[PDB]
């Protein structure tokens, strides 16, 4: 469920950091990149707990 | 001449699947929904003089059983699709965009959708002796060509064989270790068959399982 | 982890170039109400020529920065062209309501592309009024996206019958534009392009001017290879692929094995990154020597 | 609006068809006659005597 969990999008432009970088500006990447942080955080989080 | 006959009817039995993309996978039971053909499903049986503007519907799956290449090509502005000794033709007008390829006891399968403006052809040449029901054995419709055109289709007429009709669904892909479609399994037919589904394998044991909500 | 040292490229393969003169330079464009759509493939775009030369009047680029943009290959591009008044530009933008994007042409809220669009003073003007141009004013309902009318009945109000019976609470659903050289910028001509395109989806046949390098292997570096990026060592297979296939993935339906455009030959992508560190050691007050171990 | 039996019907700045929908605070109305040759000169950006 933790690998599964990487392919999805988290309310973003994408999943694949590269992926994102290359189409994407520094001063507006913010947004997808801190959406995804937040996303995966909370995953880590529910399966430590377990 | 045009003359009259009633139709038939006969059933599908565990046929047509294609590679929903172009993507190799090895010995693994990855999961894809799309329009495909549902098992065990009513198929009009058309046997030849007959050829009705048959109501091309959202998808297709179109079939002879083995001819002498009576059969040429289809029809779908209009896109003409026809195959002669010389270069199979390819063009789109109103007769009374063009292309061609190359100068052209068995089974031969076709399917045809319009997604996003595209039209692809799936096919697969199948050598079989069987009789007017066909066998059951599994295999694939690998990709030819993929011409754009992108335009209003509402009608196909044909230029013995079977046509069917395409539905949205879930299935279930099996993948050998040559990545090569072995096993088919859907999850919308019976209730083995959604438990099959969730459970993600190919045997299910003794016991209660938990599919979905009513 | 282990670093990489070099960067490989295999990307381009094509030479012929994209036609752009008369996607954007030219003067015969189609109105509002019928708005034309082009296929390109199989060539090279230039952000030089759009971004650089010239300024016109609207570079505003959703989703990908302008500035990467003849970086990334793309597949199925799509032009599209008109000319509307230059009141009616803000109207064209992701999800923004306006009588344009409800009756005409509307943009989808996720496109991702550029809008590209500069001020006409008399080149689509007339002094008594530019009546070619339309622009559709009156419909029953509103429009999905990436969708034209060709009807022009009358429009029908109340319980009047109309589109073709003429009279009362029945109206001509399109109207001229009317643009002359004295009227005010606002409501000059303006000539607007949209582009879209797809990324990921089908094998590459539009790709950047950025050409390719040699091919190294058995050293985990950064490849591209049609606009997929990532990092491990490269190196020969085993596994045949059908001839159209071109990606390799693997239960997790991650990239693993890639197709080279130019040697046509199945590469294996492996990976780089691994190692940890444990430290023992006898103790601070015993003595000093330490034996570092790597995990894995 | 379905009456049909008017010379002028027209809605400025609103919806004619969408009126029997949304709440609004309060009404006013003037009414008065004036000649065939009068009827345009009172509209929205329109003048005269
Ligand atoms: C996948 O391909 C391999 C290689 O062709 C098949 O293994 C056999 O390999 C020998 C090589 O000496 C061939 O002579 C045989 O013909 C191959 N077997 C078959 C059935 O073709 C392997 O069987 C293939 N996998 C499947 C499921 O057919
Ligand atoms: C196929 O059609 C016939 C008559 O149209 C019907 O009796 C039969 O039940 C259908 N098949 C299935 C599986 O329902
Ligand atoms: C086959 O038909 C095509 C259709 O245009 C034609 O161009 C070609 O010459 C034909 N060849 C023969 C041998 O009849
Ligand atoms: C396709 O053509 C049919 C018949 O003319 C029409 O009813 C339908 O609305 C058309 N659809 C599109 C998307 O053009
Ligand atoms: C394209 O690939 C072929 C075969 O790999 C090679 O001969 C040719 O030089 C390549 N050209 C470009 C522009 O990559
Ligand atoms: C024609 O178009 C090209 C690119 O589309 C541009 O570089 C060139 O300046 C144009 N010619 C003009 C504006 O005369
Ligand atoms: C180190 O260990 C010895 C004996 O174990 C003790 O006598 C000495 O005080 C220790 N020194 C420190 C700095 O802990």
């Amino acid at each position: 469920t933790l690998v599964k969990q990487l392919s999805s999008n988290f309310g973003a432009i994408s999943s694949v950091l590269n992926d994102i970088l290359a189409r994407l500006d520094p001063p507006e990447a913010e947004v997808q990149i801190d959406r995804l942080i937040t996303g995966r955080l909370q995953s880590l989080q529910t399966y430590v707990t377990q | 001449t045009r003359t009259q006959l009633p139709p038939a009817y006969t059933n599908s039995f565990t046929r047509g699947v294609y590679y929903p993309d172009k993507v190799f996978r090895s010995s693994v039971l990855h999961s894809t929904q799309d329009l495909f053909l549902p098992f065990f499903s009513n198929v009009t049986w058309f046997h030849a003089f007959d050829n009705p503007v048959l109501p091309f519907n959202d998808g297709v799956y179109f079939a002879s059983t083995e001819k002498s290449n009576i059969i040429r090509g289809w029809i779908f502005q209009s896109l003409l699709i026809v195959n002669n000794a010389t270069n199979v033709v390819i063009k789109v007008c109103e007769f009374q965009f063009e292309y061609v390829s190359q100068p052209f006891k068995n089974l031969r399968e076709f399917v045809f959708k319009n997604i996003d403006g595209y039209f692809k052809i799936y096919s697969k040449h199948t050598p079989i002796n069987l009789v007017r029901d066909l066998p059951q054995g599994f295999s694939a419709l690998e990709p030819l060509v993929d011409l754009p055109i992108g335009i209003n289709i509402t009608r196909f007429q044909t230029l013995a064989y079977y046509v069917g009709y395409l539905q949205p669904r879930t299935f279930l892909l099996k993948y050998n270790e040559n990545g090569t479609i072995t096993d088919a399994v859907d999850c919308a037919l019976d209730p083995l068959s959604e438990t099959k589904c969730t459970l993600k394998s190919f045997t299910v044991e003794k016991g209660i399982y938990q599919t979905s909500n009513f | 982890r282990v670093q990489p040292t070099e960067s490989i490229v295999r990307f381009p393969n094509i030479t012929n170039l994209c036609p752009f003169g008369e996607v954007f330079n030219a003067t015969r464009f189609a109105s509002v109400y019928a708005w034309n759509r082009k296929r390109i493939s199989n060539c090279v775009a230039d952000y030089s020529v759009l971004y650089n030369s010239a300024s016109f009047s609207t570079f505003k680029c959703y989703g990908v920065s302008p500035t990467k943009l003849n970086d990334l290959c793309f597949t199925n591009v799509y032009a599209d062209s008109f000319v509307i008044r230059g009141d009616e530009v803000r109207q064209i933008a992701p999800g923004q309501t306006g009588k344009i994007a409800d009756y005409n042409y509307k943009l989808p809220d996720d496109f991702t592309g550029c809008v590209i669009a500069w001020n006409s003073n008399n080149l689509d003007s007339k002094v008594g009024g530019n009546y070619n141009y339309l622009y559709r004013l009156f419909r029953k309902s509103n429009l999905k996206p990436f969708e034209r009318d060709i009807s022009t009945e009358i429009y029908q109000a109340g319980s009047t019958p109309c589109n073709g019976v003429e009279g009362f609470n029945c109206y001509f659903p399109l109207q001229s534009y009317g643009f002359q050289p004295t009227y005010g910028v606002g409501y000059q001509p303006y000539r607007v392009v949209v582009l879209s395109f797809e990324l990921l989806h089908a094998p590459a046949t539009v790709c950047g001017p950025k050409k390719s390098t040699n091919l190294v292997k058995n050293k985990c570096v950064n490849f591209n290879f049609n606009g997929l990026t990532g990092t491990g060592v490269l190196t020969e297979s085993n596994k045949k692929f059908l001839p159209f296939q071109q990606f390799g993935r693997d239960i997790d339906d991650t990239t693993d094995a890639v197709r080279d455009p130019q040697t046509l030959e199945i590469l294996d992508i492996t990976p780089c990154s691994f190692g940890g560190v444990s430290v023992i050691t006898p103790g601070t007050n015993t003595s000093n020597q330490v034996a570092v171990l790597y995990q894995g």
